[PDB]
């Protein structure tokens, strides 16, 4: 899985 | 980078069920999460659906999202449509960049709620007038600068 | 139990080629636990994602429109993030929203701030004019602004009318 660009470090 | 295509305008009758579509142009609609935002006239967008089909608390049950892979599209379904639902609806997804659909414009009390609704029009009107003031300040300033010279 | 609130400041009017810095103050959550973003809107072109900056502030992303012209940053000890806008163009005219991320979507949005970029149009031709000629152009320009403002007032006055009579009785 991959997070939305720029949200990859959201908790 | 893919594109998300929504119909410009959709009309339905009150109490009916309306299916707003969001087609992805290249790659699979099911590859990345699809989210839906509602934006009322003069207001900020708010989340209606996140992670394809989850409702934030405070979003009523009659809103529901889904993914229709057969047409490579996402669907925002609204059951028993009310007049309060008339708004612009944007789907949203991503891959390497962030993509919004173009938006589908949907068309279809006690004294305190009415008063609140009336007074809310005043800041919206003022904001539109302020945009116009700024636009014409651009056209006016060269003249006034020319006059001082 | 805290209501999340994002508040943009800055913006307004600006010349092309020049610069503007937008601010967003964020409240109601642990600021450095979440990415922040900027999305802009116009009536015809819809929403366009402009820039994102990761939670720790070490990674930034930009939309095609603004690559190399806009720079996004954040001051965590201030719960604020910024959009520095350079080399502004007429087509950058838009309402700019700040937004918070929650992994896979934008969960909360700001109020939106209007940025108006003037045309870079040449106004050298004005120098052959007299003060009187220049004043006559002002007298022509203002009736057209007034017409635009009046059509807004009419648009909202039909919005007011049913609420106003529903209140009556
Ligand atoms: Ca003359
Ligand atoms: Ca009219």
């Amino acid at each position: 899985g991959v997070a939305m660009p720029g949200a990859e470090d959201d908790v | 980078q893919f594109v998300l295509t929504q119909p410009n305008s959709v009309s339905t009758n009150l109490g009916s069920t309306v299916k707003l579509s969001c087609k992805r142009s290249t790659g699979n609609i099911g590859s990345n999460y699809v989210n839906w935002y509602q934006q009322h006239e003069g207001r900020s967008p708010t989340t209606m659906i996140y992670r394809d089909d989850k409702r934030p608390d405070g979003v009523p049950d009659r809103f529901s999202g889904s993914i229709d892979r057969s047409s490579n599209s996402a669907l925002l379904t609204i059951n028993n449509v009310q007049t309060e639902d008339e708004a612009d609806y944007f789907c949203h997804s991503y891959s390497s960049g962030i993509v919004f659909g173009g938006g589908t414009k949907l068309t279809v009390w006690t004294v305190e709620d009415l008063q609140k609704r009336l007074l809310a029009l005043d800041p919206m009107m003022e904001q539109e007038i302020e945009e116009i003031r700024q636009k014409y300040q651009c056209k006016r300033q060269p003249i006034l600068d020319a006059i001082e010279a | 139990m805290k209501e999340v609130q994002l508040v943009e400041s800055g913006g307004g009017l600006v010349q092309p080629g020049r610069s503007l810095k937008l601010s967003c103050a964020a409240s109601g959550f642990t600021f450095s636990n979440y990415g922040m973003a900027w999305v802009r809107q116009t009536p015809t072109k819809g929403l366009e994602w402009i820039a994102s900056i990761s939670a720790g502030g070490d990674k930034t992303y930009y939309g095609d429109s603004v690559k190399g012209r806009f720079s996004i940053s954040r001051d965590n000890a201030k719960t604020t993030h910024y959009l520095q806008m350079d080399s502004l163009r007429s087509e950058d005219t838009a309402t700019y929203y700040c937004a918070k991320t929650s992994r896979v979507y934008f969960d909360y949005w700001g109020q939106g701030v209007m940025v108006t970029v003037c045309s870079g149009s040449d106004y050298e031709f004005l120098k052959s004019w007299t003060v009187e000629d220049l004043q006559k152009r002002l007298l022509a320009l203002d009736p057209m602004m007034e017409q635009e403002i009046e059509e807004i007032r009419q648009k909202y006055q039909s919005k007011r009318q049913p609420i106003l009579d529903a209140i009556e009785a």
